[PDB]
RNA sequence: CGCUACUACCGAUUGGAUGGUUUAGUGAGGCCCUCGGAUCGGCCCCGCCGGGGUCGGCCCACGGCCCUGGCGGAGCGCUGA
RNA sequence: UGGUGACUCUAGAUAACCUCGGGCCGAUCGCACGCCCCCCGUGGCGGCGACGACCCAUUCGAACGUCUGCCCUAUCAACUUUCGAUGGUAGUCGCCGUGCCUACCAUGGUGACCACGGGUGACGGGGAAUCAGGGUUCGAUUCCGGAGAGGGAGCCUGAGAAACGGCUACCACAUCCAAGGAAGGCAGCAGGCGCGCAAAUU
RNA sequence: AAACUGCGAAUGGCUCAUUAAAUCAGUUAUGGUUCCUUUGGUCGCUCGUACUUGGAUAACUGUGGUAAUUCU
């Protein structure tokens, strides 16, 4: 079937090669994983050794890490948006390591306002429900206070990750391969490769 | 055309060599696992189900 | 081939089992165990063609089953179960303690030992790592894996293990003016002390030895086994105390043996 | 700016460069710290590969090789591909009928780290053998030596 | 130059021939993906046979609440293969 | 913590995840049977083995790589790159490293030191014959590697096969048939036909 | 006995058609992988009916089809 070696190439010099044996199992090669956002469907492969591949075929949640933060928490993947190989992957929303993805940001919020008991991703009309208000604006003591206001020292965070927590998706990359290990994991973007990634989805369009 | 007809409770078989369409016409155009009145199949068989 | 091989022609077999050529097409392909193909020596070879015991394989098998046998303090039934270097071999019906240890020829000697000294073997550290939980691990010649280990052993050190428990009494390291033993090459079967090593980053090194009588030879580093501390060995030696001789005095040695037989 | 020219991102991968911090100390310097390693075997590591800026996961300094095996020599003879040039191998072969010698070359594609420049035709090249690269690419530039006729 | 024979060469022309390549057009069969659902179960709704407890009017009768073994019929109800 | 010439090694800490086509964390078997209690029980404890299992190490390997090395032929002098040829970046696939494949890029790579093409009554070595000293010729053949099972191709199971005394098709042959169907692979041991100068017992 | 389950059947034996940096030989590497089995090490390390849980299938007993199969 689908073969992967390497003597049906030609040589450095450029002349072809005779083979001098035919195809082994060894050497075999399957049909790519085309991974597809939307419900969970996942099928295992038994490759060589007799070990499983677990080959993603939809998948829609997955584990992100906001590393400045160190916030590791399972989000919702929502769009494909940028794809270096190639664009028409990104045409027809294939998950891939390394594309660039947007994923729901109301995890990491909730760990924010419980951590640093501060607003965010709030709009200005200050509109609010009491569960959020007694989460910030709860009654602690002199001890606790003092940890909560020394907290609020380090409180601060770019202008591209607040607007993206104002839009509510955040922009992150995928590091696993969900063809191989059936699940998409990946870090949030930030910094200058956000930057970087911001110009070139900018100057794609 | 025979049938092979097996009563499961006292698990007994008998096989019958029926040499008539009109009792086999109910029998057509069935698929397997289908439930028939087998009426058809003369004065014994009133209210059998096969 | 499509997978492993399980058969072993009687001229390809290793040539310190001694092995005839008229006797048949095939040889005794060793089970895998501590010890490799290459250098071990099957249990049929050693209880047949040494020891005289069976005449057949058949009678090899009609031993075996009987629970007679003991390699290490435990009870092999197998007929080609690789018994190799170092290793200790009991068999209580006649009383008998043997350790295979080369000969100056390079072959395994029959080596009878005291029922005290069958107690113990040596081993040479071949890996140490740390495993879950930083718990030490050592791992010795014959895939013995230890853990704990005193925490001044490193590799090519030499251990001695007790055999009913499997735990190591004290260590020999691996230093200048040690006694060892070459398990492998041309000088395979010697007996000498450390002179030097020679150290080659990315290849492998080279070790010095000097025998008793002053003959020095050289081996790789993979090939030496320490012995003993010093010049005293820890484990008692063969006929021959390592050194080799000449073929011109070996011929003297013989015929003054014949000349002084009758 | 000059570093970014692909379409994906090029970065160090063991190196987290979105460490948050003060803003007193953001205002000071945005140096990343480099990633590099010493190879062994006696080899230098270049100050260029140090204090450098590029990216290349296959310099054997700042990427992810390891160089074991054989270390060979040769002289820079083409340098047109990206970050690797062939080199040739001159050597004599014995013919035991005649009991004389003949002349023989092999070429090899060897990788260039961007850590070495001012390597010109005819300058003499130490490399370390690796893992394959590419198709015909199993060797990594260890050193450069200049020609006689330095000045 | 005239007799007698052989081998090797050209070359009207097209046959018996096979073998090896490829341009285009079809293309068996397996494998992968997206569907499909013959059929086989389990869970709910009733009914009558049967065994454990308890509750009620209670005296060897009959219902309530749970379980428990089988049997017959529904629901394009649910679910699994 | 420990190690290497060299880790993006081993070990440690933190935040999460953990696939329904689903990782482990024993509902398995035999032989001898005994000590203990406010006890006669729901009686409690106990010795050797057999089988199984996640993960390390070992053994037997296998698979990809490095350097050097092969017979004639120029009446074969330029070849490769549309359909990957040489290299770069990111991925897919694969047990892993890699134009193995994909997308976007650069214009590369090899060659009188004989590339590319063609031929071989070419499987390669350990070896054999002849030989003063050099050398010439042979090696299908019992040992070590490779390949194949009439020719191609595609697979299931399994730790391991692109297996053929396994399966599925096409191509060429070919067996039984009640014409509806069913079944094939001796370059395994004998043996038969054919071929030939040329080779043994069902 | 038969049958279910487990293992082996990828070894051995034969031949030399293909194959000219290919195979192969010596020398190195896997710090770039997989590995049945043997040997050794782990196997109360998880803080959340059990005095042993469930439904089937052969062998067997009976009824059959086809000219024909290690068909069912
Ligand atoms: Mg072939
Ligand atoms: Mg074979
Ligand atoms: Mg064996
Ligand atoms: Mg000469
Ligand atoms: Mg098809
Ligand atoms: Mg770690
Ligand atoms: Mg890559
Ligand atoms: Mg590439
Ligand atoms: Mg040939
Ligand atoms: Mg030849
Ligand atoms: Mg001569
Ligand atoms: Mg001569
Ligand atoms: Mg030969
Ligand atoms: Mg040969
Ligand atoms: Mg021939
Ligand atoms: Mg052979
Ligand atoms: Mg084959
Ligand atoms: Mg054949
Ligand atoms: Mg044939
Ligand atoms: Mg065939
Ligand atoms: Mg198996
Ligand atoms: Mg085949
Ligand atoms: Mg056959
Ligand atoms: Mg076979
Ligand atoms: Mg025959
Ligand atoms: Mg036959
Ligand atoms: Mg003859
Ligand atoms: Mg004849
Ligand atoms: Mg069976
Ligand atoms: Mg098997
Ligand atoms: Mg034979
Ligand atoms: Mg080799
Ligand atoms: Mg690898
Ligand atoms: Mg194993």
């Amino acid at each position: 079937g689908i073969s992967r070696d390497n003597w049906h190439k030609r040589r450095k010099t450029g002349g072809k090669r005779k083979p001098y044996h035919k195809k082994r199992k060894y050497e075999l090669g399957r049909p790519a994983a085309n991974t597809k956002i939307g419900p969970r469907r996942i099928h295992t492969v038994r490759v060589r050794g007799g070990n499983k591949k677990y080959r993603a075929l939809r998948l829609d949640v997955g584990n992100f890490s906001w590393g400045s933060e160190c916030c590791t928490r399972k989000t919702r993947i929502i769009d494909v948006v940028y794809n270096a190989s190639n664009n028409e992957l990104v045409r027809t929303k294939t998950l891939v390591k390394n594309c660039i993805v947007l994923i729901d940001s109301t995890p990491y919020r909730q760990w924010y306002e419980s951590h640093y008991a501060l607003p965010l991703g709030r709009k200005k009309g200050a509109k609010l429900t009491p569960e959020e208000e007694e989460i910030l604006n709860k009654k602690r003591s002199k001890k606790i206070q003092k940890k909560y206001d020394e907290r609020k020292k380090n409180a601060k965070i770019s202008s591209l990750l607040e607007e993206q927590f104002q839009q509510g998706k955040l922009l992150a990359c995928i590091a696993s391969r969900p063809g191989q290990c059936g699940r998409a994991d990946g870090y949030v973007l930030e910094g200058k490769e956000l930057e970087f990634y911001l110009r070139k989805i900018k100057a794609r369009k | 055309m025979k049938l092979n007809i097996s009563f499961p409770a006292t698990g007994c078989q008998k096989l019958i060599e029926v040499d008539d369409e009109r009792k086999l016409r109910t029998f057509y155009e069935k698929r397997m696992a289908t439930e028939v009145a087998a009426d058809a199949l003369g004065e014994e068989w009133k209210g059998y189900v096969v | 081939a499509r997978g492993p091989k399980k058969h072993l022609k009687r001229v390809a077999a290793p040539k310190h089992w001694m092995l005839d050529k008229l006797t048949g097409v095939f040889a005794p392909r060793p089970s895998t165990g501590p010890h490799k193909l290459r250098e071990c020596l099957p249990l049929i070879i050693f209880l047949r063609n040494r020891l005289k015991y069976a005449l057949t394989g058949d009678e090899v098998k009609k031993i075996c089953m009987q629970r007679f046998i003991k390699i290490d303090g435990k009870v092999r039934t197998d007929i080609t179960y690789p018994a190799g270097f170092m290793d200790v071999i009991s068999i209580d019906k006649t009383g008998e303690n043997f350790r295979l240890i080369y000969d100056t020829k390079g072959r395994f000697a029959v080596h009878r030992i005291t029922p005290e000294e069958a107690k113990y073997k040596l081993c040479k550290v071949r890996k140490i790592f740390v495993g879950t939980k930083g718990i030490p691990h050592l791992v010795t010649h014959d895939a013995r894996t230890i853990r704990y280990p005193d925490p001044l052993i490193k590799v090519n050190d030499t251990i001695q293990i007790d055999l009913e428990t499997g735990k190591i009494t004290d260590f020999i390291k691996f230093d200048t003016g040690n006694l060892c033993m070459v398990t492998g090459g041309a000088n395979l079967g010697r007996i000498g002390v450390i002179t030097n090593r020679e150290r080659h980053p990315g290849s492998f090194d080279v070790v010095h030895v000097k025998d008793a009588n002053g003959n020095s030879f050289a081996t790789r580093l993979s090939n030496i086994f320490v012995i003993g501390k010093g010049n005293k060995p820890w484990i008692s030696l063969p006929r021959g105390k390592g050194i080799r001789l000449t073929i011109a005095e070996e011929r003297d040695k013989r015929l003054a043996a014949k000349q002084s037989s009758g | 700016a000059d570093i970014q020219t692909e379409r994906a991102y090029q970065k160090q991968p063991t190196i987290f460069q979105n460490k948050k911090r003060v803003l007193l100390g953001e205002t000071g310097k945005e140096k990343l710290p480099r990633y590099y390693k010493n190879i062994g075997l006696g080899f230098k590591t270049p100050k260029e590969a140090i204090e450098g800026t590029y990216i290349d996961k296959k310099c054997p300094f700042t990427g992810n090789v390891s160089i074991r095996g054989r270390i060979l020599s040769g002289v820079v003879t083409k340098m047109k591909m990206q970050r690797t040039i062939v080199i040739r191998r001159d050597y004599l072969h014995y013919i035991r009928k005649y009991n004389r010698f003949e002349k023989r070359h092999k070429n090899m594609s060897v990788h260039l780290s961007p850590c070495f420049r001012d390597v010109q035709i005819g300058d003499i090249v130490t490399v370390g053998e690796c893992r394959p690269l590419s198709k015909t690419v199993r060797f990594n530039v260890l050193k450069v030596t200049k020609a006689a006729g330095t000045k």
